[PDB]
DNA sequence: TGGTTTTTATATGTTTTGTTATGTATTGTTTATTTTCCCTT
DNA sequence: AAGGGAAAATAAACAATACATAACAAAACATATAAAAACCA
């Protein structure tokens, strides 16, 4: 559909998350790192939501 | 030529010089004597100004009916020596007259709320300085005329007071410098002393407030002889343009006129009844004309209570002498009309005004006529009102969806179904009478009746163009709606 | 891609970008960002196939 | 009134009388002041040579992308002879840039004017419609050699009013950034226009993106009118490559015999192109020239790619080329392969004679892959018909040995992958006349890590500052300067090892923990001029009130920065943080 | 001096652009309650 | 391996802030004509 950059193209994609998805459940979906130190991660949604944002 | 981006084929430009009066004469002491000088002052001018009473003369005229309430209406008039305003005619004349006597410089203001004698004892302040000045005893004056509602422009004022001055047309920013040159600079054996009125001082002064200050500080120059009687309505208006510092440096006298008594819209009634009052006519039976001292002596008496209740009603509300000559012109028209009724007169033992003509005169400007609009609407009009004081009553939200609105009505007509007029209305008021036209969502005449109420400002409607989230405020009151309606018979037992 | 108004922001005249308080968002449908990532071969159904889908 | 309150003003500054030099070349001598000033301004020459006959090609190409670009537009806009007549026929340029010239016919017994709509000439219906009407009516007095209401009452007294029937090409330009109500509803204006007999239009459309993106915006009812006749060009430099191949080509022209391109540059060249592909052909040249100007401005052997300069060889020279590590390679195998020990003596420098005679051999040889390049593009072109392919990629598998590694997905070169097959050979001290990038200096002057260079230079800041010895115990405040940090640095760190929303008292208490208090009081009392600043040292508050006052213009200096928020006016109390290091 | 042309002052109209007020929608803040898995045992 | 229990999540009422647009102001852009002012002559 449109001749974007490799680039630009991945960054509509992060636009269309952080549009939908809520700020508050980022750390369970894309953390991927082990920790040195002490910490909990975030536990993710607890029940799904049928507005379908 | 080029190609224009737009078009202005209806401009009309006047033929007003651009150069002030400071680039005219090379030098103070080459100023002439500017009262002996043929353009200034208006010496010349009184010939076009009395060009256009011939525009509306016609030669044809057969014998109007002049009759005994017509003498009364024409003497009740504005138009047509006053005694209520002797301490603020003593004041103004006191302060113009030294200013004159001694080739100073001086402001006036004056206040006070609409009709009560200010514009008229100010023209009798400077006609009676007038008849001081032409026997001598003060030097002679030139008075402008400054109406700030009789101007286009805000700063048509400059043009006018400098056209008045030296009959030069100049443009309003080349005017003003003509002016303040004029006043400043030129010496006082050479100008006369200028009365100028600032009349409706609040008209002028609303956008930029560089029209009061001029005028003001005009005043306080040493070589200019200028005297500015400003009359506006209020009396804080000096200082919330101007400032605290400039009205104090300025020094002019400060008066206000209250509004008359009752006792003294009396004797301003009364004074101008003097001639009539209690005085005999000759009026021929045929025609209906009267004549003052086939025919009888008739005679014409005014009731005292008359203008008495006529006096205690105005001054308790405004206390403005037009609104009581008025309503004593309006009160000798309805007794003429039924003496014109009476014995057929038309156009071509004793007469009175009695106090239920002077009431009757009274009362129309009093009431309000929101409830005799709304007793004799329709159907459909008053089912409109009647829907929307069930919405303002189950919420108190005085601002009702006009979607709350229709789901009403078609419930009251829905609820009501045994009740005799609704039964044989809702086959006519959904389908409009007969068949072939389906069921509707909106009643008839729901479009008619909605814009029937916006026209007549009984109701409030904000701009939206969903119709039916659309919000519906009245105008009028929650009581007198309810008192109409209250009034109907078929809508009070539903 | 702000310029292409594919994201967009709050409309004021003259926005800066360079401010705390101009905030973001996508302006494309789902059916374009759907074609989007399955150019770069990334799964952005799986995103959104946990929070009702 | 000082100069620097202001804005923008002017300064006209002095001159001295004479510097006594005809110097004014920026390069500056290297070798660390080794190389004569007659090797500089040859180096400056020679360089300007090299440059101006790169872009008298570029500039030869780019009017051709153009001309070719006029004249393809230019076929397709004319003798679409359709029999039905009602309608318009539309032009979808794919991809375009809003910066070509369209050329109309001369055609007489027609008028033909163009008009042109930007979006910031179209905020509404009838400021489009005036401006059009005035577009065509100056451009037909123009032709032609009273006032007229500039609305769509002037097509139909066209030929009333001018005796020629009119044919009226609308281009808008951005269409992309107009918005589509608007242009929705002056096509349906200009739907009327087609009663009158005597006109037709024709519209342009930029799309900067796509036509999928614009036929979701449009109503349903303006499409089907835009598809009577629609035409669809693609208009880009980067389609079929062919243009990008054209600039790559011309640069290996130039360096063809000179300069060598190492692969770590052309993969660099290769991949930052696919970063931009709106506007490439000017960030290929942007690469290119930086390079460019980076090779004669750094190396002294940049003279010796013409011949005639061999002749100057010094000695500094036969130091620094020595280490070049195919040369090392060369004398490790002439060590196993002949013993003795006099010919590799002879090589090296204690023959001085032979070394500089050894260098003379090998500046004359072709290094042929800048031919064998051109050999294959121009095969590969005619015989299979081949269109989609760089050349850029072509050349970067070439110079590693990757060719039919690459050709093999056109899958018809397998009768020819035998005669295109080519090995690339080292030769010796091709290091020295080469363009790479194994420094960082071009993704650190045309790309940069742009807060990231911010965030590490506030982190780090030590490599930043020098860090110096000697002379910190003259100065006032160098007994402080090893035990305190720049306050911008300091701040940073306790920046970074919060979290989101901070409060301003908290992050003040911390800050001064990290402070030296006996020095920094010693430090505001070492001067012994200032009164009123000693007065204030011998308050008991004077730490406390130094540390505030260092503190918050380290904490405004960070707002304008952008690294702070003032979350919730009216409070003032706590701040949020923006800017996270390594994002 | 004298007519003629050119510029300026005054006057109004047109289009773009930027500011502010406000009603409604969004977002943060606090408190009670429930689920999840890390860190001690 | 079990389990405590604190982090994380949910919900709901309420307060505080942002946002979209209405209404308008003002500057840029534009034209017109009578009066000044050069200016040939
Ligand atoms: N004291 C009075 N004696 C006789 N007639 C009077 C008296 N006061 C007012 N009138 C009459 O009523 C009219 C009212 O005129 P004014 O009251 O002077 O106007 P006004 O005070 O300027 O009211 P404005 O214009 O709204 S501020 C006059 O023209 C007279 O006919
Ligand atoms: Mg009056």
């Amino acid at each position: 559909t449109y001749d974007l950059s490799i680039i630009s193209k991945y960054l509509l994609i992060a636009s269309y998350i952080c549009s939908y998805l809520e700020p508050r459940y980022d750390a369970s979906i894309f953390s991927r790192k082990t920790r040195i130190i002490q910490g909990r991660a975030a536990y993710g949604r607890r029940k799904k939501k049928e507005v379908n944002p | 030529p080029v190609i224009r981006k737009f078009t202005k084929k209806n401009v009309a430009r006047a033929k007003k010089k651009y150069t002030p009066f400071s680039k005219r004469f090379k030098s103070i002491a080459a100023i002439p004597d500017l009262t002996s000088l043929p353009e200034f002052y208006g010496n010349s001018s009184e010939l076009m100004a009395s060009r256009f009473e011939n525009k509306l003369k016609t030669t044809q005229k057969h014998q109007i009916v002049e009759t005994i309430f017509s003498k009364v209406k024409k003497q009740l008039n504005s138009s047509y020596y006053l005694p209520a305003r002797e301490n603020e005619f003593a004041s103004i004349y006191l302060s113009a007259y030294s200013a004159i006597e001694s080739d100073s410089a001086t402001t006036i203001y004056v206040a006070g709320t609409p009709g009560v004698g200010k514009t008229l004892t100010v023209r009798e302040v400077v006609k009676e300085l007038l008849s001081s000045s032409a026997q001598r005893e003060i030097p002679d004056f030139l008075y402008v005329e400054i109406n700030g509602l009789k101007m286009v422009k805000p700063t048509d004022c400059y043009e006018t007071l400098w056209n008045k001055v030296s009959g030069e047309r100049l443009t309003w920013a080349a005017s003003m410098e003509s002016l303040e040159f004029y006043f400043k600079r030129v010496p006082k054996n050479k100008k006369k002393t200028i009365v100028v009125l600032l009349d409706e001082l609040d008209a002028m002064v609303t956008k930029s407030q560089d029209i009061m200050y001029n005028f003001f500080n005009w005043t306080t120059y040493e070589n200019a002889k200028l005297i500015v009687i400003a009359v506006a309505n209020t009396m804080d208006l000096p200082e919330r343009q101007l400032g605290n510092k400039i009205t104090s440096r300025i020094g002019f006298t400060r008066i206000m006129f209250t509004g008359y008594t009752h006792e003294e819209l009396k004797n301003i009634i009364d004074l101008r009844l003097k001639g009539l009052n209690d005085s005999f006519f000759y009026v021929d039976t045929k025609t209906g004309n009267a004549i003052l001292i086939d025919v009888r002596k008739v005679r014409l008496r005014m009731s005292a209570d008359a203008i008495e209740i006529a006096s205690r009603k105005v001054a308790s509300v405004s206390g403005d002498a037009r609104r009581a000559l008025k309503v004593c012109k309006r009160a000798a028209e309805i007794a003429e009309k039924h003496y014109m009724a009476k014995h057929g007169y038309g156009y071509d033992g004793v007469q009175t005004v009695h106090i239920t003509h002077v009431m009757k005169a009274l009362n129309e400007t009093l009431n309000s006529h929101v409830i005799t609009f709304m007793t004799r609407l329709s159907f459909t009009a008053k089912l409109f009102i009647y829907a929307l004081l069930n919405l303002m009553k189950k919420n108190g939200s005085q601002e009702q969806e006009l979607g709350d609105i229709v789901d009403e009505i078609k419930l009251l007509i829905e609820v009501n179904g045994s009740n005799k007029f609704v039964m044989e209305i809702a086959k006519t008021l959904f389908q409009q009478g007969s068949d072939n036209i389906s069921e509707q969502l909106r009643i008839i005449s729901w479009d008619f009746v909605l814009n029937q109420l916006l026209d007549a400002g009984i109701l409030f409607k904000q701009t939206m163009k969903n119709d039916r989230i659309c919000c519906v405020k009245l105008n009028i009151s929650v009581e007198e709606a309810k008192r109409a309606m209250n009034e109907d018979e078929t809508l009070r037992n539903l | 891609l702000h310029t292409l108004k594919l994201i967009a922001t709050t409309m004021n005249k003259n926005i800066d970008y360079l401010s705390p308080k101009v905030r973001w968002k996508v302006n494309v449908p789902w059916e374009i960002i759907k074609e989007i990532s399955e150019s770069v071969h990334f799964n952005i159904s799986d995103y959104f196939s946990d929070i009702h889908e | 009134f000082a100069d620097a309150q202001r804005s923008h003003y002017t300064v006209y500054p002095s001159l001295p009388q004479s510097n006594k030099n005809d110097k004014h070349i920026p390069f500056v001598k290297l070798l660390s002041g080794k190389e004569s000033e007659v090797n500089v301004e040859k180096r400056w020459e020679l360089y300007h040579q090299l440059h101006s006959h790169f872009h008298d090609q570029v500039d030869h190409i780019i009017d051709n992308i153009e001309a070719d670009l006029k004249a393809e537009i230019s076929d397709l806009l004319y003798s679409e002879t359709t029999q039905k007549r009602r309608c318009f026929n539309t032009i979808f340029l794919l991809g375009s840039d809003s910066t070509t010239k369209i050329e109309l016919k001369d055609e007489s017994s027609r008028y033909n004017v163009l008009i042109e709509l930007t979006p910031k000439e179209s905020p509404n219906v009838r400021m489009m419609l005036r401006r059009s009407m005035y577009k065509l009516y100056s451009a037909a007095d123009a032709e032609e050699h009273n006032d007229v209401s500039y609305d769509l009452s002037l097509v139909e007294n066209f030929k009333r009013l001018f005796g020629k029937d009119l044919a009226m090409v609308f281009n808008f330009k951005d269409v992309d950034s107009i918005n589509f109500n608007t242009l929705d509803n002056f096509i349906i204006l200009l739907k009327s226009a087609f009663k009158y007999d005597h006109v037709k239009i024709s519209l342009i459309f930029n799309i900067n993106t796509n036509l999928s993106n614009i036929e979701k915006n449009l109503r349903q009812s303006t499409i089907r009118l835009l598809k009577r006749n629609y035409h669809k060009l693609d208009v880009s430099s980067n389609k079929g490559f062919k243009y990008g191949n054209q600039i790559f080509q011309s640069f290996l022209d130039t360096v063809d015999g000179k300069l060598n391109l190492s692969d770590r540059f052309v993969e660099f060249i290769l991949s930052k192109m696919a970063n931009n592909t709106n506007h490439n052909l000017q960030l290929l040249t942007k690469m290119l020239d930086y390079s460019l100007m980076s090779y004669f401005f750094q190396n002294a052997f940049s003279v010796f790619i013409d011949p005639v300069n061999v002749d100057f060889l010094n000695d500094d020279y036969l130091k620094i080329l020595s280490r070049c590590p195919t040369f090392m390679f060369f004398v490790e195998g002439l060590i196993k392969q002949h013993a003795p020990a006099d010919e590799i003596l002879s090589l090296l420098t204690n023959k001085n004679r032979g070394l500089e005679e050894f260098f003379v051999e090998f500046l004359v040889r072709e290094n042929p892959i800048n031919g064998h390049a051109k050999f294959v593009a121009r095969f590969l072109e005619e015989e299979l018909n081949i269109t989609n392919f760089n050349l850029i990629e072509l050349y970067h598998n070439l110079l590693i040995g990757k060719l039919d590694s690459y050709l093999d997905r056109w899958s018809a070169c397998k009768e020819y992958k035998d005669r295109l097959h080519f090995e690339p050979i080292d030769t010796i001290f091709q290091e020295l006349f080469t363009l790479d990038n194994r420094s960082g200096l071009l993704t650190q002057s045309i790309f940069p890590s742009y807060k990231s260079n911010i965030e590490d230079n506030l982190l780090s800041w030590e490599q930043v500052l020098p860090s110096l010895d000697k002379e910190n115990y003259d100065t006032l405040s160098g007994d402080l300067d090893k035990i305190m940090a720049p306050v911008l640095g300091q701040l940073f760190k306790l920046y970074r090892e919060a979290n989101m929303t901070i409060n301003i008292y908290d992050f003040y208490i911390a800050f001064r923990e990290t402070l030296p208090k006996e020095e920094i009081l010693n430090f505001i009392r070492k001067d012994p001029s200032n009164t009123k600043l000693l007065e204030l040292a011998e308050t008991p508050d004077a730490f406390d009130k130094v540390a505030l006052i260092l503190f918050m213009q380290a904490i405004f200096a960070f707002e304008n920065m952008g690294l702070i928020k003032f979350q919730s006016t009216k409070s003032y109390d706590l701040v949020e943080k923006c800017v996270w290091r390594g994002i």
